[PDB]
């Protein structure tokens, strides 16, 4: 009875919103590595002791499949990548006819025909002079013209830029921070499937650090589930969707390139250098990855159990290797040690439910963001490379199309980088704060 | 904590309105000036033309929204206050319930969801009321 | 409507002060929110470095001009009001017209031209009056 | 008197001002035209219901010859043009000696010697190879060296860029909109000749849609006068000022390029293509435009009566062809279907007062804004081109020369692009809002 | 003869004056922070050719634009504090926070007649945050008390 | 209880040291119908025709020229202006070819023997299908032997050399640095200000005095003078790793010339690109040189010694030496008279022990500015004969350091980065940020 409208400013309420997030990192943690693309362009430091405010009795709706934080992360990674490569040597002078022969010196049968020894006429500083040089190329980067004449694979389609020889692409944790006027809500519910209401919601200033690891089929160095393996998808029934599986216990994978390479610096113009592969010291052997067999077998058993909960207790689940298509999506991709390893995962997905050595190949000329027209040439890395990584999740697709769903088949998939992000950002949402509110009171002016 | 009162009841949350009001500007100045401690960050980041423009758009907009809300409070005669009481009666259509249920044992998030689309009506009413008050003051001061 | 009062006499036009005051900022925010309806050129237009800079300069300046007027009202002791009276007497030299010829029989556009030459004088007088008033209150409150 | 200063904020007062206006096109008009230069760089949606506030008893002074809106439109259109051609193929590799002969196959007399067949040595995707290619060129794009050897006309002035073939330049109406804090005033007066007060004015937030048509001598697809032909000039007296004539009726002009041309693509380097003109399929005939004779004769007579009001009643009024100079100013010029036409208008302006076929020539190398250091190469357009346009106005120059015995002669003029803009922006003015003011009242604190 | 008259020769003319005398120029040092910005921008209209040229330098453009935005943000921050403390709209504001002899132990005649503002803000520098916190607490109490009186 | 209360004041005249971005202004008439000018075109903002200064009576601020951020800003801005002016120009990559060179032996004085070379080469034409044989003259310093007729331009094994656009003048004009609102520049007016310390007589200004961005390496040209005494200003006078940065109280003049009458040969090299080559020299060939008056030079050097001794003693020996170490940028006096780059030998100025003079000069065309190697500039030839007279207003000297702690100490001409020339003119200014809010006790309460 006789209540009046009052106005309150500073009311703690919010709405869903899309804004620009700032990139921040732990400055001490870069340890002077200012040549790391991720550190130099995410220069602003994070605050020590990031705070988290639990919000008692606050329920909020999260949806990882429509989360614009993913789209923004995707766009910014591509942008930084391109800026990193902008101020560097172009290899258009390198798109010449090559005269190639086989590398046959102390080479295993397992790589016969894998490497080619190519000689060519390339420029020098003075326009008037030319020089004869050679380099060993991986077969995947070289294409036959009309059996000794070859060209680099991208001479018809795109320009090639050599990656900057001092720049590191090693992932570091990156934190996304809200601008003032916005807040990030974090879902800490266990067994959260990505789309439902979240009971335990807290407010943070910045996200935890996420390493921008680039990979296909398997997800490396991500977060683990704490209770059990969690299977998330936009739509389970629809076989056109990717299924993201988060493991609770990691699987360790040991990868190497055993060949001892010597890099050769070639002058190509005034102030311009090209880095060639030189020659190999010692025997030539295949690059490969080792996955503990028992651990992998246990890991699938857990994944299968969770799939059965959604697909039926008497449903047979089969794993199979990937379908044909571009190398970039049919195989696993590491980007480790500075070399681009493309690994054959069929040994991991060959079972029916009801150490494993994976051979790998190296490719130097690549198109990371599925774009056509901008190719990067990775300079050679000297010496022997070894990487030990954590498998934290999988991207699977289901074939569908079976008769009466008698059995189901799953295969490694992914390749759309957005899903690598969605696997880490599913717990976060960005909201706008709207401080002005109205309510009745027992007062009059 | 900045949204710490989100789960508190309306009449409890209202005890600490000042912190939300402050964060809107203090956060901007600290993030842009005090957080940006290493001079090489600005020197390098200025080379990313697109990031430079996007970040400015975000700051400028934050200011524009702040000012729009302040102008609105000024128009309604609530300038300088976190708590403002005015002479516009509450209509049961907007909400018909006891002032016990509304102020206490209910949070602000719930309240905002319930008022919903009635907000625009209220704002128009507040603006007209203040204009009538200003005219009346001007006339009284002319009577001596 | 906005500026629909341009042909009205000064008295009648005083009923639309709210309309013109709101447009100074509300148009800025709405103009920015409108582009969210077509996100694809929000991204494309960031490549037009020159347009990026020119639009921000336009927005920044609009804010600076708005604030300058608000600061000035604050200095004169009129913060928060669309209409305020002061203690500065009107000088017949500025204008020697009857109130019957100012608040009627003339528009604001005409008036502004009529007294344009005295704007700075009037403003200086307003500032001095407020300084004396604040000093007097400071002294009065010390006699408690 | 016992009056005091009263301060008012929100006073409906404005002053002449210069600001930056923003571009907004209709949203539905966007369709899928991300490749249309006007839609892609001005997608900001317009208000579906622009408002107009008529101002009773307001009489503002407008001056179209000293506006600011015109200069901004000129500056912005040039910038958008330059940014559309930026990420495109450079044709530097085509500045070679050409070996040319005449195209003599099924040529009507009208084009004998107009089109040439040129072969040349051009680069290819590998630096070690060359290819022999040929294409057809119009004789204005090719200049003789000292006797079958020719070069492109732009080889001794500037590098030429090929416009990207997917990009459309077809005009889309755009609207200029004021930023908040500013307003656009518009004249509604009929028979308003510029440079003076308007009685009926209104406030709008955006201008009407204006098509950014680039043309000379005649103005195409503009607005029509409501009642009478209106002649506008800065100084009707001065022979150095252009006369802009706005018509109340519209003369329809039918333009065609009857030849059935073929486009061919030649790879010139990695990722780059040159689009060349290939053999013509049918007979070779000249481009031309048709103007109905009777309609033109009546239209011109109307213009003459209005000139007769400014000049003496017994004046002999004559029309004549343009004086010499660059093709861009001596002939009519427009973009039809994407190709550039230059037409001979001496057939329209050859009379004394007391179907018309205009032959046209096509040119591919364009210096569109009269800037010596830049040039653009128009890709050929496959097939037959036809368009129909509305002649809405004229640009005339009084020949002057202090000719005695009242025999004024008018000749088509043009070339200052600002004058096309001035025919649409003449009714608009930009003012700023200045909310503070003071006035005496009998109120005291 | 000195000390007779309060005229200062320009914008920081009172910088060397005592604290009391300097109160005479508070308007001068207030308007400048904002009106200076507008005039500096207005002045670029004296050379339209310069403005066109400067837009060609991306870095200069952005750096100046950042400077303007930051100046505005600092201005607003300080105005918000005056709002929070209940001093909005005033150049001089009396509050209900008592003075602590700990912050500074001086007579009022000593402060207002012998100290300049450039000395004062060094001696009291260590208590700035304390005082601001107290001012906020005081205003919070006052607003809730007013609401209860209106209710009664 | 005392009953004193907190009072908040806004508009309080106080400030704190601060670093901000200043803007670059020029004189609205400094245009002089000249826009091709590297300074005038970018620092295009006109200044106030009637600048004002506010004397702050009873203000004593501390100034420190060695930590003065205004200097750092000019260093960054001058480099940027340089780089943004050479941007829309000819890249001259077609000139990195083998040259066939012989000595210029026609009308050569002995001092010019071997100084100039006549080089022929095959470069591009408007059409990519045609080459042309052209020739030009080069100074020996810019041409190196390829393993004795084949030569290449000196920078082919480092970087691209762009051609400066021939219309742009680099002639310094006065520049004024101006504060953004909220900031102010304080100026020190102490007639004998030493640097690094308190200054009385502090004034507030909006913009600095006009400063000409003159670039030189040993002698400081066309700057301000001290008014009463020669002043020696250093960061640390006893640290031989620092610079003595002498400023004189009287100017002396140096008369420089490039006596040869040159012509310029304009060559098309591509579709809108032209190269400017040095053509044949008219008349005979003589070396560039600069004059100073001997007595005048002795007198100012003697003044420096009297002042320098104040830090070392009245029975010490001050010896001057001809300087040493590094390439020409730090061994000779560089100054760009008339647009050509002169590198003059100053040993004749520092050959005395305290207890007319002709300086020979060499000309270089390929210039590595600001001690960088990433980019080089080609200076187009200037036709006719070049002559100028400059004002020497200061010196950059260093001390060798003592050895055995003997009576004699040696002061040798220095060199260094551009920052020292800037410190020479900006020693008087400091930037501060105004902070209008403050608190003090009163007797009033609400
Ligand atoms: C310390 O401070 C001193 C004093 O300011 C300064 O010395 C002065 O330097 C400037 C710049 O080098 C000198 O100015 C030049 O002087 C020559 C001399 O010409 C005289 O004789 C001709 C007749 O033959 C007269 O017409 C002329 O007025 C003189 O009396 C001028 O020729 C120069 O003009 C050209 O360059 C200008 C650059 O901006 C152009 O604006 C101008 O239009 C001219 O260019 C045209 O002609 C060129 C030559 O043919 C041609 O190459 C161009 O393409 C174009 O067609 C200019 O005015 C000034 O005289 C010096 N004064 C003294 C006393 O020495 C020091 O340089 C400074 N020290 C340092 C280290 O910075
Ligand atoms: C998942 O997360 C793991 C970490 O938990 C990542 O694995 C690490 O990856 C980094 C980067 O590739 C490895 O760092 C490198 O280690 C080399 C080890 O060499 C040792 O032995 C030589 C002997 O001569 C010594 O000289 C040397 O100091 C070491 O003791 C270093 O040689 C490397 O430095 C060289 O290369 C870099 C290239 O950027 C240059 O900048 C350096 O100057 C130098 O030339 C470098 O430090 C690290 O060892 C890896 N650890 C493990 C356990 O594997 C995975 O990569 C990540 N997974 C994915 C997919 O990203
Ligand atoms: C004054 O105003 C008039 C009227 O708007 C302009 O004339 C029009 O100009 C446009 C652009 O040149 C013409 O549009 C073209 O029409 C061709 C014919 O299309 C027929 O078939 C389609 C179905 O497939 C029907 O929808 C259509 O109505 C016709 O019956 C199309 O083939 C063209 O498409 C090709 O070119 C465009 C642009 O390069 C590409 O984007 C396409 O992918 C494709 O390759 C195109 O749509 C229009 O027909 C003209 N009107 C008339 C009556 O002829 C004047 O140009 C304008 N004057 C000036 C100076 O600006
Ligand atoms: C207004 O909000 C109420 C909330 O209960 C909702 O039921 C109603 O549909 C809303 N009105 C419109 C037009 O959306
Ligand atoms: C215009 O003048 C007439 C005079 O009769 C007046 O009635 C009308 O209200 C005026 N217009 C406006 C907008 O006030
Ligand atoms: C246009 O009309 C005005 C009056 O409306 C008149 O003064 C002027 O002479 C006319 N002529 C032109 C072309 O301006
Ligand atoms: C003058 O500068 C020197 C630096 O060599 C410093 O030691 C000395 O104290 C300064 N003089 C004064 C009065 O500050
Ligand atoms: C060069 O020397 C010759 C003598 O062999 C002389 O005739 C000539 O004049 C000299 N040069 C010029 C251009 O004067």
């Amino acid at each position: 009875e006789n209540l009046w409208v009052t106005v309150y400013y500073g009311v703690p309420v919010w709405k869903d919103a899309e804004t620009t997030l700032f990139c921040a990192s732990d400055a001490k943690a870069y340890e002077t590595k200012k040549h790391n693309v991720w550190a130099t362009h995410c220069c602003v430091p994070t605050d020590p002791n990031p705070q988290e405010i639990h919000l008692e009795n606050v329920t909020e709706e999260f949806n990882m499949w429509k989360n614009n934080m993913v789209e923004q992360m995707h766009t910014d990674i591509i942008s930084l990548w391109d800026q990193s490569l902008k101020p560097c040597v172009k290899l258009t002078p390198l798109c010449v006819t090559l005269q190639c022969t086989n590398v046959t010196n102390n080479i295993t049968d397992d790589m016969r025909g894998e490497l080619k020894n190519c000689s060519f006429n390339m420029t020098t500083e003075l326009r008037d002079k030319k020089q004869k040089v050679y380099s060993l190329f991986y077969r995947l980067d070289v294409v036959q013209i009309n059996n000794k004449e070859y060209r680099l694979i991208n001479c018809n389609t795109s320009a090639i830029t050599q990656a900057c020889p001092k720049v590191s692409f090693e992932p570091i944790p990156i934190h996304y921070c809200a601008p003032a006027g916005f807040a990030i809500l974090k879902c800490k519910d266990k067994k959260f499937n990505g789309t439902g209401p979240c009971t335990n919601v807290s407010t943070v200033q910045c996200t935890h650090g996420i390493k921008p690891v680039v990979s296909t089929q398997l997800l490396l160095n991500g977060s683990l589930a704490e209770e059990e393996v969690i299977i998330r998808s936009e739509n389970i029934t629809n076989n056109a969707k990717n299924i993201l599986v988060q493991l609770n216990e990691s699987v360790q994978i040991n990868c190497t390139r055993p060949n001892n390479n010597t890099r050769k610096s070639i002058r190509i113009g005034p102030g311009q250098w090209f880095y060639a592969t030189g020659d190999i010291i010692g025997d030539i052997r295949q690059a490969h990855c080792n996955v503990s067999k028992a651990t992998w077998n246990e890991t699938l058993g857990k994944v299968v159990k969770q799939l059965r909960k959604h697909f039926g207790n008497n449903t047979i689940i089969r794993f199979a290797n990937s379908s044909g298509g571009d190398l970039e999506v049919t195989t696993h991709s590491f980007n480790c040690g500075g070399e681009f390893f493309y690994c054959n995962t069929s040994g991991l997905f060959n079972s029916t439910w009801i150490s494993i050595t994976l051979p790998c190949r190296i490719k130097q000329i690549i198109n990371m963001w599925q774009r056509i027209g901008q190719a990067m040439y990775a300079p050679p890395i000297q010496g022997v490379i070894r990487c030990v990584s954590n498998i934290t999740g999988l991207i699977l697709t289901r074939d569908g199309g079976s008769t009466n769903s008698t059995t189901e088949t799953f295969r490694p998939g992914g390749g759309d980088m957005r899903d690598n992000w969605r696997s880490e950002l599913y717990k976060y949402k960005v909201v706008k704060i709207e401080p002005l509110g109205v309510a009745p009171t027992r007062c009059k002016r | 904590g900045f949204l710490g009162a989100a789960g508190s009841t309306m009449g409890a949350a209202s005890m600490t309105l000042t912190v939300q009001a402050r964060n809107l500007l203090s956060g901007i100045v600290q993030q842009q000036s005090n957080l940006l401690r290493a001079p090489e960050c600005q020197q390098h980041l200025l080379k990313l033309t697109v990031w430079g423009i996007k970040q400015l758009q975000a700051r400028v907009l934050a200011v524009e929204r702040y000012l729009r809300d302040q102008q609105l409070l000024g128009i309604w005669g609530c300038s300088g206050k976190l708590i403002c009481c005015t002479n516009v009666p509450w209509n049961s259509t907007w909400s018909n319930r006891n002032l016990s249920e509304i102020w206490d044992n209910m949070t602000w998030l719930q309240w905002d969801k319930e008022i919903s689309n009635y907000t625009q009506i209220i704002y128009g009413l507040l603006e007209e009321s203040q204009n009538q008050q200003e005219k009346n003051e001007q006339d009284l001061l002319a009577l001596d």
